[PDB]
């Protein structure tokens, strides 16, 4: 979710740092203050995004365990849904047989 | 076989995936023989996530499956369909 | 470049071989044309590769996020020092520091993307499974209520 | 599981009457 967000934040921080390094050398003071505010906000946002990012499947075990649990839950739900669909199809077949018998009269 | 032949087959699939080679490969007449159809059926076995990942062009399997028909091949041989596919790929890229 | 050579000999509809007449085997092994996997943070940027990762039911405990924040702060401080140097001293000074900071930022962005992709995919798959289960249960309940209403209308007459 | 391709198929859906009509036209074409 925040992956591309943090990527764009880091890119914008690097671009702002380069622009500040290029424009560093009260117009000068105001430009330096604006570049400082921009760079500080970008760095703080990047840090907060990296801290509040998804702390999970960076390695290879937590993501695998979560996927296995999700697959087990999905299999149980699919079995329940198959039972329910079989019951509904049986009811529909009974209704269709009753309708055919009524029409045969 | 086994490495050079596989790399060559993958490169040929990636080349045929593009609409430019559609007019060049059709002029060669290789699709007219059953050898091309057999090679396509053999390469279709690589649809699993082990060999198709090596193919940079992800739209190669769909184009190969569509080129099996004669009408689709004749349509892709034209320049209008090639330009349309190129425009779609450029808008999607 | 037609690479499929010897197609008429191998792929033949007259009399096929045992099981490998037209078999176009793919480069699953013995072919470093991928390469093996991908790039890493050890060959390009020769430096201490800061990385971390926690298991399930446990957070990183400031292992990967804290290291990434420290690296970002160090890169920002180096960029500020390089800007001060290039503003006081001549221009062609801060180029190497800017390039190193940009490379570090790109590496960190790639690492964050790779870390956030699998967790997001698993969460989306779990949400989709839950939504499918809920829709199936709702459809079953609606079918049961409809059958009850049908039985009521039948026994009415 | 891993059915997001079909779960996110929002134009990219009850029993279509046109599909049934086409199937009947293909079936009632000749009593083979």
């Amino acid at each position: 979710d925040r992956l591309t967000q943090l990527q764009d934040a880091v890119n914008s921080l690097a671009d702002q740092f380069c622009n500040a390094i290029g424009v560093l050398q009260n117009p000068t003071e105001e430009y330096a203050q604006l570049f400082a505010a921009l760079i500080a906000r970008t760095a703080k946002d990047i840090d907060v995004l990296i801290d509040s990012l998804p702390s999970e499947e960076s390695t290879a075990a937590l993501q695998a365990a979560s996927l296995y649990k999700l697959e087990e839950e999905n299999h149980e739900a699919a079995t329940c849904l198959e039972d329910v669909v079989y019951r509904g199809d049986m009811l529909l077949e009974k209704i269709q047989s009753a309708l055919a018998d009524i029409a045969q009269s | 076989g086994n490495r050079l032949r596989f790399q060559l087959e993958l490169e040929f699939v990636q080349c045929l995936a593009n609409p430019n080679y559609l007019n060049f490969l059709a002029q060669r007449g290789y699709f007219k023989d059953k050898a091309f159809v057999n090679y396509l059926k053999y390469l279709l076995y690589w649809k699993e996530p082990e060999y198709a990942k090596y193919l940079k062009y992800p739209q190669c399997l769909h184009m190969l499956e569509l080129l099996q028909y004669e009408h689709f091949r004749k349509e892709l041989v034209n320049a209008q369909c090639a330009k349309f596919i190129d425009e779609q790929q450029i808008l999607h890229w | 470049p037609p690479p499929p050579m010897q197609y008429i000999k191998e792929y033949t509809d007259e009399n096929i071989q045992e099981g490998l007449a037209p078999k176009p085997p793919p480069p699953i092994k013995d072919s470093y044309m991928m390469f093996g996997n991908q790039f890493q943070c050890d060959d390009l940027i020769i430096r201490p590769l800061e990385s971390q990762g926690i298991e399930r039911l446990h957070p990183m405990q400031f292992d990967h996020k804290k290291e990434l924040r420290k690296l970002n702060m160090s890169i920002l401080i180096n960029f500020l020092d390089l800007l001060d140097i290039l503003i006081r001293s001549p221009g062609s000074i801060k180029r190497e520091e800017k390039l190193e900071d940009l490379k570090l930022l790109f590496v960190h962005v790639h690492h964050l993307i790779n870390e956030y992709r699998p967790h997001q995919a698993r969460e989306t798959l779990r949400v989709m499974m839950e939504v499918q289960k809920r829709q199936r249960l709702e459809t079953a309940e609606r079918f049961q209520k409809h059958l009850e209403r049908v039985i009521e209308m039948i026994q009415n007459c | 599981c891993e059915k997001q391709v079909q779960e996110v198929g929002l134009d990219g859906q009850p029993l279509s009457m046109s599909q049934n009509l086409a199937r009947l036209a293909q079936r009632i074409d000749f009593s083979q």
